[PDB]
């Protein structure tokens, strides 16, 4: 939440279906910018096996930002990893 | 060639996909992957020309592919678009580089970032698209 030392929200996304991963990625994006935030990234790693990555930052955040990004449902086959400050 | 035009690709890959998603101001997208990313190795004056390049023309670029795409209706991938993009923009703009270097580069880049069996469509279009381009092939 809010105070922490290095405002920046870490998101890295695997997926086995890309448009999977290219919409949740979209609807992180879009949260950000809905909430006044900003969005660095994302980028798209090398592909390894079947498995598609995705790296995208939230700096400047809201409350709102952090809370909408809690309620965000992705869809099933997409899996996330999250880091606050 | 040399390894830094094919990074330049490599990052332009990366940074046009950024755009393509986020919709933010190119020179800020330039600038955070320059700051953000390893790019010891990149010709960075060619990631910049091939990012304003694909930026600044995104209507011209799809136009060059559509004829090609209109029928195989998965949308298109971000990543795939973004090959192409850079492929045609090569295609269109760019005498400084050879016919079957632009295509090639765009098969290894849908290789490497694309899905399953992207080079293979990335290839379909191309070598519909590069003849008409450039008729000469060269």
């Amino acid at each position: 939440l809010g105070s922490m030392q290095n405002q920046r929200i870490r998101i890295r996304l695997k997926a086995f279906d890309h448009r999977l991963i290219d919409q949740a990625t979209a609807e992180i994006v879009e949260t950000a910018k809905r909430t006044g935030a900003q969005v660095r990234g994302p980028i798209p790693l090398p592909t390894r096996s079947r498995t598609h990555l995705r790296l995208v930052d939230i700096v400047e955040p809201t409350e709102k930002t952090v809370d909408d990004l809690m309620r965000l449902d992705l869809a099933a086959g997409v899996d996330v990893q999250i880091s606050l400050g | 060639e040399p390894a830094a035009r094919r990074r330049a690709r490599e990052c332009a890959v990366q940074a046009l996909y950024s755009w393509q998603l986020s919709q933010n101001d190119i020179a800020d997208v330039e600038y955070q992957f320059l700051a953000e990313q390893d790019v010891k190795d990149v010709d960075v004056l060619y990631f910049r020309e091939l990012l304003a390049g694909v930026a600044t023309n995104t209507a011209y670029l799809d136009g060059l592919m559509k004829p090609y795409l209109s029928r195989l209706l998965e949308e298109l991938g971000q990543v795939e678009k973004a090959v192409l993009r850079i492929a045609l923009y090569e295609l269109s703009k760019r005498s400084d580089v050879p016919y079957k270097v632009a295509i090639n580069e765009a098969i290894e880049l849908a290789k490497s970032f694309g899905a399953e069996d992207s080079h293979k469509f990335v290839n379909g279009v191309l070598d519909k698209a590069a003849p008409v381009i450039r008729p000469n092939k060269k």
